[PDB]
């Protein structure tokens, strides 16, 4: 997270770490949705153009934390992957379009007051919410800037982006399970997600009923922070319907 | 049931240092 | 600089 500050404990409970195992380092952001399910980017998982491919074993899920090198004994809870999910659509090769997976864990987390899952947004809670100028929060451990890390959880909020403007800010091909986050050069306020923060989530709290959605999936930009540079996120609500089959069938 | 609920947050009616933020932008 | 963690979830 670039020109974030500091998370406050048990802020963001649905936060999860996503592990690697040999060697020991952070892969992605993650988060919790269920007791079993745990939600992330596809790309974190699989991506060919670097060489990326892990299975259920190469990982770890680490729920609870704050620190983001400490092994947080009493308050972090470790769990192993039962299977991997990945968008039969996902698109690797061209834009990442549907960047989605799904986790399912071997056992249930037990919740604390460090661990409690993220509601997945209903389509009014989305046509509600999803309106440029309104602003979630995007929370990671990854690069503090685009070219150190934090010590702790990283907070940032911004603001959601009229879609033209992000379609403008690019030549990539932007799709409707996507959009876009962060402020205007104009505007004078920064910050974005960066490289490590990726399959964390983008939440807004709901003024209905003052519950957490998750309605974006950390995705992709090109750099970290640059002025006329947003950061594109997995449109959630979009590929709920698939979110649904998976847990439904699984 | 309880999603999107913080223990340390909402369920104690406690509100965290920039959550005012977001309410603010939802015109 | 990440710390070690228990042996168990490596096993
Ligand atoms: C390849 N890629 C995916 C990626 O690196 N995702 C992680 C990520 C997440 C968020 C942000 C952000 N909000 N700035 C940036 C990168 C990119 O973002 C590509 C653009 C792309 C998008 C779709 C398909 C092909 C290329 N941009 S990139 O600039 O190569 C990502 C990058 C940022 C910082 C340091 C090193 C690399
Ligand atoms: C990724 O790993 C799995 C398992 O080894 C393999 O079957 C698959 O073909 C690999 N490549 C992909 C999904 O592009
Ligand atoms: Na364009
Ligand atoms: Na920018």
């Amino acid at each position: 997270i670039v020109e974030g500050s500091d998370a406050e404990i048990g802020m963001s409970p649905w936060q999860v770490m996503l592990f690697r195992k040999s060697p020991q380092e952070l892969l992605c952001g993650a988060s919790l949705i269920s007791d079993r399910w745990v939600l992330t980017a596809a790309h974190c998982l699989l991506y060919p153009p670097w060489d990326k491919n892990f299975t259920e074993n190469d990982l770890l899920v680490r729920i609870g934390k704050h620190s983001r090198t400490r092994y947080e004994r009493n308050i972090e809870k470790i769990s192993m992957l039962e299977k991997i999910y990945i968008h039969p659509r996902y698109n690797w090769r061209e834009n990442l379009d549907r960047d989605i997976a799904l986790m399912k864990l071997k056992k249930p987390v037990a919740f604390s007051d460090y661990i409690h899952p993220v509601c997945l947004p209903d389509r009014e809670t989305a046509a509600s919410l999803l309106q440029a100028g309104y602003k979630g929060r995007v929370t990671g451990w990854g690069n503090l800037k685009e070219t150190g890390q934090p010590s702790v959880l990283q907070v940032v909020n911004l603001p959601i982006v009229e879609r033209p403007v992000c379609k403008d800010s690019t030549r990539i091909r932007i799709t409707d399970n996507m959009f876009c986050a962060g402020y205007k050069p104009d505007e004078g306020k920064r910050g974005d997600a960066c490289e490590g923060d990726s399959g964390g989530p983008f939440v807004m709290k709901s003024p209905f009923n003052n519950r957490w959605y998750q309605m974006g999936i950390v995705s992709w930009g090109e750099g970290c922070d640059r002025d006329g540079k947003y950061g594109f996120y997995t449109h959630v609500f979009r590929l709920k319907k698939w979110i649904q089959k998976v847990i439904d069938q699984f | 049931a309880d999603c999107g609920l913080r223990p340390l947050f909402e369920k104690k009616s406690l509100e965290d240092k920039t959550e005012r933020e977001l309410l603010e932008s939802y015109i | 600089d990440f710390e070690e963690i228990p042996e168990e979830y490596l096993q």
